[PDB]
């Protein structure tokens, strides 16, 4: 027997599906979604991380001139300063007063650390569903791992189980992220090749292990000072630590739809959007023939207490007249009011109470115990309570039923209105047709 | 807000409408007897309708 039927992605809240097949009682299965994750395919563009800058101890060349060529380097600067006179603790350097000669080169290399301070720079694409649907029904209460794709097909106590896809593709990651430690952001980043000094991406590597680097720091030489071996120079800082410090506010504190988000791998737990298709192929050892079943006749539903709230605020007694003990499946037909069981245990005395809750100021629904039905309509109270720590455990109706209070009020006086235009009516066409007569 | 106005414009213009064409039957039923020289409406009919 196959069967289909749709859920709403929102983590805790049960759901109750009714099957019914001629030849058997009904039977009513429980799922609930314990954890969602999305994970979004990436490929990796470039890390950064901060650099550092070596700078080799200056040749200086007493009574002689030099000449530095370049070398295949990240900012090789070189530069060869004439008519210098070092001095050291000791005394001059070289004889020659003028005729002296001095060699600094520096360029620019990555930390020491790069292997455990990165920032990476991916690019998001189509991203996918994995869940931990838990089932129950009859004697089996089991949790499994499932792949919301319409590919995966799990089975669960001799029940093939097909979930998805998802109705809706809404995924928080933009085209560009950037991963840091424990947070992401929806930022874009200069292309590769392309960086600025002082600002974030100045040093690229393709990967962490890569051999090759690019650099642009704005590396500039200057003079020695006179009578001083030193190699001075003048460099921006380094921009991953400027980004470090404003990088703005976080997906984390930041993602809508009450999405947690975690890394390693990058992906986003719990997000509650859509409803999700359940298609199921469940065999005839899980029914109960109806000559096995208990025959309820003359059922009539009155309710006790109502107050539409986030928790089970309602109580409503089934009366009925039975022929054996046993039990049988209850469910609702209606989204305005969420039953919480989903099998009772009926007896000769003929009285159940079950628990139900609503949001709607006059709720009307069908309830069934077995293979009868009865209706039943209340009045509820709106509660006092103004902030609570739980999920609310109703579908969110607030439409009242047709014989509502208000609704009775505005039938009434839409009776008045249309009764008055319609002996308006029947008057003037009585009239006119004498009128046409004469 | 919306509704209460919707409901309120709607009701007001259904019994103007109604209000309207009742004038409009009688002043077409009492019309001929203005025109006739001489005579005189019923007085059942000027009773159920205020004949000048
Ligand atoms: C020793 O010092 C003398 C100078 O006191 C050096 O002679 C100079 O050599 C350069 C290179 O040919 C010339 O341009 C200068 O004109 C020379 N100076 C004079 C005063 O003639 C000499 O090269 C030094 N030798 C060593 C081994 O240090
Ligand atoms: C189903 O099993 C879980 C895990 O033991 C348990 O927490 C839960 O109460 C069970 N549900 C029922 C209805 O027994």
């Amino acid at each position: 027997y196959e069967h289909s039927t749709v859920m709403p992605n929102v983590v805790g809240f049960p759901y109750k599906a009714h099957i019914e097949r001629p030849g058997y009682s009904p039977l009513t299965l429980q799922m609930q979604v314990v954890e969602t994750s999305l994970e979004p395919t990436l490929n990796l563009e470039y890390i950064t991380c901060e650099y550092k800058t070596v700078v080799p101890s200056p040749y200086v060349k007493c009574c002689g001139a030099s000449e530095c060529s370049t070398k295949e380097k990240p900012d090789y600067q070189c530069k060869v300063y004439t008519g210098v006179y070092p001095f050291m603790w000791g005394g001059a350097y070289c004889f020659c007063d003028s005729e002296n000669t001095q060699l600094s080169e520096a360029y620019v290399d990555r930390s020491d650390v790069c292997r455990h301070d990165h920032a990476s720079a991916y690019k998001a694409h189509t991203a996918s569903l994995k869940a931990k649907v838990r089932v129950m029904y009859g004697n089996v209460n089991q949790t499994v791992d499932v792949y919301v794709n319409g590919d995966h097909a799990v089975t669960i106590g001799g029940t093939q189980f097909i979930f998805g896809p998802l109705s809706s593709a809404w995924t928080p990651f933009d085209n560009k992220i950037v991963v840091y430690k424990d947070e992401v952001f929806n930022q874009d980043f200069p292309p590769y090749g392309s960086g600025q000094p002082g600002r974030f991406g100045d040093i690229q590597s393709r990967t962490v292990e890569s051999n090759d680097l690019y650099a642009n720091t704005a590396l500039k030489l200057a003079r020695p000072s006179p009578g001083m071996v030193h190699v001075p120079y003048t460099q921006t800082p380094s921009g991953f630590k400027y980004w470090l410090k404003e990088k703005g506010t976080a997906l984390n504190t930041k993602a809508p739809f009450g999405c947690q988000i975690k890394t390693n791998p990058v992906r986003a737990m719990n997000c509650a959007v859509g409803n999700i298709p359940v298609s199921m192929n469940l065999p005839d050892s899980a029914f109960t023939r109806i000559v096995e079943a208990p025959t309820i006749i003359d059922l009539t539903c009155t309710v006790a207490t109502c107050t539409h709230s986030s928790d089970f605020g309602g109580v409503l007694t089934l009366t009925y007249k039975t022929d054996k003990n046993g039990d049988c499946s209850v469910h609702s037909h209606s989204n305005v009011a969420t039953l919480q069981e989903a099998t009772a245990k009926v007896k000769t005395a003929g009285k159940v109470t079950l628990h139900f809750s609503t949001a709607s100021a006059s709720p009307s629904f069908v309830v069934s115990l077995c293979s009868a039905r009865a209706t039943c309509s209340a009045s509820c109270e709106p509660p006092k309570d103004h902030i609570v720590p739980y999920a609310a455990s109703h579908s969110n109706v607030v439409f009242p039923d047709m014989s509502g209070t208000a609704l009775s009020w505005v039938q009434k006086i839409s009776g008045g209105l249309g009764a008055f235009a319609i002996g308006a009516i029947l008057v003037l066409v009585v009239v006119t047709c004498i009128g046409l007569r004469r | 807000v919306s509704a209460v106005v919707g409901m309120s414009l709607l009701a007001l213009i259904s019994i103007f409408a109604s209000c309207y064409m009742l004038v409009a039957a009688r002043s077409k039923c009492l019309t001929p007897y203005a025109l006739t020289p001489g005579a005189a409406v019923p007085w059942t009919l000027g009773i159920l309708c205020c004949a000048p």
